[PDB]
RNA sequence: AAAUUGCCGGGAGGGAAGCGGAUGGGGGCCGGCGAUGCGCCCCGGCCGUAUGCGGAACGGCUCUUGCUGGUCCGCCGCUCGGCUCGGGGCGUGGACUGUUGUCGGCCGCGCCGGCGGCCAAAGCCCGGGGGCUCCGCGCCCCCGGCAGCCGUCGUCGGCACGGCCGGUACCCGCGCGCCGAAAGGCGUGCCCCUCGGGGCACUGCGCUGCAACGCCCUGCGGGCUCCCCAUCCGACCCGUCUUGAAACACGGACCAAGGAGUCUGACAUGCGUGCGAGUCGACGGGUUCUGAAACCUGGGAUGCGCAAGGAAGCUGACGAGCG
RNA sequence: AACUUUAAAUAGGUAGGAUGGCGCGGCUGCUUCGGUGAGCCGUGCCAUGGAAUCGGGUGCUCCAAGUGGGCCAUUUUUGGUAAGCAGAACUGGCGAUGCGGGAUGAACCGGAAGCCGGGUUACGGUGCCCAACUGCGCGCUAACCUAGAACCCACAAAGGGU
RNA sequence: CAACUAGCCCCGAAAAUGGAUGGCGCUGAAGCGCGCGACCCACACCCGGCCAUCUGGGCGAGUGCCAUGCCCCGAUGAGUA
């Protein structure tokens, strides 16, 4: 017809729960965020839920320094949301305590955090006692640094005037 | 609507007195011929000159 | 709208009778016109310069019988005068628009469209502007007052019948006996086909 | 647009007539209609479905609307009419009564012209100038349950019984309609034979002929 | 609801028959469709008459699909553990006997099937596996 | 098995033009079509609950322990009653499929009527003046009183019919006291009209298809194939090349069976899986149900810091803001 | 055209604000002979509010296929007598396009195409082919040396006729 | 009476397989120019039904289970490489 018109056919498609979603654990998990997300106020858990959909290899590993950087004393000892992994790369004994809930822990982090303090919290409790999702940040975790933005291959990306 | 309709019944009944409304007023004019019926016939007058 | 014509009636007088068997005008006075449009595309999208194109996107018209209303401006009379041989144009009367808006209505987005049966108008649309409601938009929009461009803010098409006793010659403009382009009078008559 | 103008811009004024005729009682369905009736038991599976009740009522009274006036285009009570369909069609026949199924009583005499009692739709018939007087003819014998043609059950009899393979299925002759039917059209005749060349007329038939008009015809 | 979906799908009928292009005069070539993947085909650049190619539109009601004409979902049975599913459906399912069940094991899943009162197609089979015309 | 060939049958026809098909109808050929439905009562047939008894799988739970709730079968006692197959007896009428009536929605269809705009005026009778004609009739023009009716613009109003789709399966529609075959009407207050009538206010539940004919078996609707007649894009049939293939481009008599993006090593991205500052068993050794599987070693490889050509580098830990 | 004082139109660029302005007060190796100024930091104030219109959403990143011979028409235009020619400029098509129209035609005209019923049109028609007025109205035409009859398009002129 | 203006018709206007307003034929046209109505008419347009795709919802508290399910939306869909 239009090609006005073609281009509201030819729209987003972002949208997808993974291609392939192996993980049964992960699977019931957004179900459990689906269901309780139309029936809650909770723009944050509607976040969670994207983030546990798309793709698993871009869920960010977080290390337990700058997790502590962020929450000094102008968070007071709230949840920190973790979407990927904690990683122990890091001694500084951090915060007195904290209660931190991740998709998924280290073996070491399971030791290493809540002998620092508080509790390794799964997300099955997360969505169990905040499907209202206050008093919360989703701590951070990044993959966009030095390493790996375009910086790839053999020899990366450059500065930039030719590549 | 509403609206539409708290109009619609104002029209109905006016429908008879349009007709009225048209028929009387011919009548009106020619009853006399002192300074009810100039005023009429200024207008006319003024109108058909150019 | 009758009592404009009935002042200038009762004003006037040098207008009406030795005038035929003349030319030129004397003085006494003048009637005013504020006009918003209403904008119906009568020619494709098919053969034509790509800047005019994009005013077509852009006054929504996406289809042929698309139909957007448009306002009182100088700018959008001389943004229509490049599209003038793809489009048909004019103000259509307050009690035309009420008796097509009924036919062929749909909601806006902001969802989808719900249209303007009975109950998706009184509970849905919204307005800040007036009352939303079918009847009292037509009013707000054409009477073209304080915000009044946002009483346009419109379904986003309406979708127009092609018209009964069909049209008059796509290849030329309003004046040579085709259809395109600025007509006051011949544009209601036009749309009360496209019913 | 003009029969319906009293409800369209009252909105259920007729309605509203009866539920305060009910509260005239005083103090009524309001408290009844929640307590009223019956559920909580059901049967096969959830029962999601359907009718009887509230859904016939209106359905029946629509029905019987047509029946005069959409159809009619106006006919009184012993109006000539034309059959242009149905069995008996091209016979001119006398309007006896306008039936409950909105089907309509006729007779021709049955001795001068073929027509039985009958029951013809109105949708059918053209409408004539010509009225025959239909003052003192009993008409009132023959109602809607008159005619009511007996299917294939079984046997005609009580019930219950084994039967025989001898029944009129689209079709059945009731003995009793026959001798009624003398003494109805006997009244008519005395009418018909008062205006002259009727009689004759009833039997012949009407068609058109090659050049005629069916619009330009108009009787 | 479901008895004019019925009505619109048996009716109307798109059987079009999606037959490829020159099976006709080729006879190894397939009647089977296959889509015409040069831009030179008529048939691809959607000519009528040089029959019109297979499309979602042309696909029936949601509900009508898969679905005898009687308006039953046909099941094909190959035993009779099979039938035991069948018997929560009753109306809404079918019983047809398998090609590969020979004759005397066919007896068993028509009593049987009897008594959930899924008697069409599945007496049928059997009474031709006999003998009978 | 395909191809081909033979026989024979059917269609068709020896007055007629062929892309071999689609589309429509008829023949020819053949499969299909609730076991025949429901309410009620009578007889015949069979069983028995409640409660007591006697043996048990259960429940909520508690969870030592406790209290409330079980159902069922065995089959006796004590009082009553019910159901099912068939027949009898009565009422309602259900079986594919085709047809007709109707209500609602959508759309077309022809026709009739009103008001206003366009100072309103063509118009006609009455009255007055002028011009032209200057042969006068006549012609024209204008102005004041007037039945009147007009072309065009806008709007509203009313009818008469039909197509198609659907029967409205949750707020579309509507009933629930009464009469009236029927349709239909029947409260009351308010206000406008103050006439005829009108508009306007005032309860909650339940719930979405109505009339009719054929026959289901006798018998037959039908589906499907070929043919004939009707109708049609028919760029020659497909593929390839090419801007363009029907091509006076190229290949292909026909058919069966073979027959062409594979597998690997090393790589990038994406996606998945594990584990994670580590990670990767399997060169190897232990062991064995034996080419396996299981177990295990130090690692080595890769990463965890880099940057230089190289020597090398106070030696890379003070630690960051802003939008 | 390789001249221009002059000098269009259609094209083309920029701006029309919170990614902004203003107040407060900090630093400098700059800049000022001078805290003079400049830039950049903390803190405060001002919303629909900065023409119109639209956003059946948009913004952003990674990675890979095909393409790498194009062809045509209207318009503009250079070479050439010209060309269905060779070569540019703009745009739409074909290529990647049937269907409807132009008798017929890859590109012209109309319009981009799910599957259907019912309505209604476009282009183009209405004597018959061929669906549809041998309809109404007002002219013109009598063609023995080619009567005339639909863009592209199937050609056609100077010049002559009492 | 003369010189002009511009309509149609005539001349100028001659090619080869016989031939093409497409054909027949058409002269108060069915021609040519033009007006006015009515009408005809594409997979276009509308309305309805329906398919998938995309978009937005919704419904799992278990103990009928596809919950990658089911159900309500509306818009869109030619298609070579």
């Amino acid at each position: 017809m239009g090609i006005d018109l073609v281009a509201g056919g030819r729209n987003k498609r972002t949208k997808r729960v993974a291609p392939k979603s192996d993980d049964v654990y992960l699977k019931l998990l957004v179900k459990l965020y689906r269901f309780l997300v139309r029936r809650t106020k909770s723009k944050f858990n509607a976040v969670i839920l994207k983030r546990l959909f798309m793709s698993k290899t871009n869920r960010p590993p977080l290390s337990m320094r700058r997790l502590s950087n962020f929450m000094k004393g102008k968070e007071e000892k709230n949840i920190a949301v973790v979407v990927g992994t904690i990683t122990d790369d890091m001694r500084i004994q951090e915060v007195p305590a904290m209660k931190v809930t991740a998709l998924r822990f280290t073996e070491t982090a399971r030791a290493r955090i809540i002998n620092a303090g508080g509790e390794c919290l799964t997300f099955d409790q997360l969505a169990l006692r905040a499907p209202t999702g206050e008093n919360t940040i989703l701590l951070r975790g990044p993959k966009n640094a030095r390493e790996a933005v375009r910086h790839f291959g053999k020899a990366p990306g450059v500065p930039h005037s030719h590549t | 609507k509403e609206k539409l309709d708290s109009k619609r019944t104002k029209l109905s009944p006016e429908e008879a007195a349009k007709v009225k409304a048209a028929g009387k007023a011919w009548y009106k004019t020619m009853i006399s011929d002192s300074d009810y019926a100039e005023f009429d016939n200024f207008s006319k007058w003024l109108g058909v000159t150019q | 709208a009758e009592q404009y014509a009935g002042e200038y009636e009762a004003q006037d007088k040098e207008l009406v009778q030795l005038k035929r068997e003349a030319r030129m005008k004397g003085g006494f006075y003048v009637s005013p016109e504020a006009k918003p449009l209403f904008v119906v595309r009568i020619r494709g999208i098919n053969a034509m310069h790509p800047k005019t194109k994009k005013i077509l996107q852009l006054l929504r018209l996406r289809q042929i019988f698309n139909g957007v209303f448009l306002k009182v401006n100088k700018a959008t009379i001389n943004m229509l005068r490049r599209v003038e041989p793809y489009v048909t144009y004019g103000y259509p009367n307050l009690k035309s628009v009420r008796e097509l808006i009924y036919k062929r209505g749909y909601g806006k987005l902001n969802k989808q469209r719900i249209p303007l049966a009975n109950n998706k108008v009184i509970e849905e649309g919204l307005g800040k502007h007036n009352i939303i409601c079918i009847e009292d938009l037509v009013h707000e929009i054409l009477t073209v007052g304080p915000h009044f461009k946002e009483a346009n803010n419109f379904l986003w098409p309406f979708k127009l019948k092609a018209p009964l006793g069909g049209l008059k010659k796509k290849r030329n403009h309003y004046v040579e006996g085709g259809d395109a382009g600025n007509r006051e009078n011949y544009i209601n008559q036009l749309v009360r086909r496209m019913n | 647009m003009a029969p319906t103008s009293k409800m369209a811009l009252g909105i259920k004024r007729a309605s509203r007539s009866h539920t305060y005729h009910r509260r005239g009682l005083w103090a009524i369905k309001a408290k009844h209609g929640g307590a009223l009736p019956k559920a909580e038991k059901p049967a096969a599976i959830a029962e999601p479905k359907f009718y009887p009740a509230d859904d016939v009522k209106p359905r029946t009274v629509s029905t019987r609307k047509p029946h005069p006036t959409k159809l009619r285009s106006t006919i009184t009570p012993g109006t000539v009419l034309i059959l242009l369909a149905g069995r008996y069609m091209g016979k001119r026949v006398v309007f006896l009564k306008q039936l409950q199924s909105g089907l309509l009583l006729i007779t021709g005499p049955f001795k001068i012209n073929g027509v039985p009692i009958r029951r013809v739709n109105q949708a059918y018939v053209i409408a004539t100038s010509t009225k025959v007087d239909i003052s003192k003819v009993n008409v009132q014998k023959f109602d809607d349950k008159y005619f009511a043609r007996e299917k294939k059950t079984r046997a005609k009899k009580t019930e219950g019984e084994l039967f025989e393979s001898d029944k009129e299925a689209t079709k059945n002759l009731p003995d009793f309609k026959k001798d009624d039917q003398k003494v109805i059209d006997a009244e008519l005749i005395k009418a018909i034979d008062a205006v002259p060349d009727l009689k004759n007329y009833l039997g012949a038939r009407f068609s058109l002929r090659d050049g005629d008009k069916p619009h330009e015809m108009t009787f | 609801m479901a008895v004019p979906l019925l009505t619109k799908k048996i009716v109307k009928k798109r059987v079009k028959q999606f037959k490829r292009p020159h099976s006709d005069r080729y006879i190894g070539l397939k009647t089977s469709w296959r889509r015409p993947k040069g831009i030179d085909s008529r048939v691809r650049r959607k000519f009528k008459g040089c029959t019109l190619m297979p499309n979602i539109g042309y696909g029936s009601d949601k509900k009508t699909r898969h679905y005898l004409p009687n308006k039953f979902k046909k099941f094909v049975v190959h035993n009779v553990s099979e039938l035991e599913l069948l018997m929560m459906h009753n109306r809404t399912y079918c019983a047809e006997i398998a090609h590969n069940v020979s004759t005397r094991k066919r007896k068993e899943i028509v009593e049987r099937a009897a008594q959930l009162d899924i008697v069409v197609t599945n007496k049928l089979a059997r009474l031709r596996s006999q003998e009978d015309e």
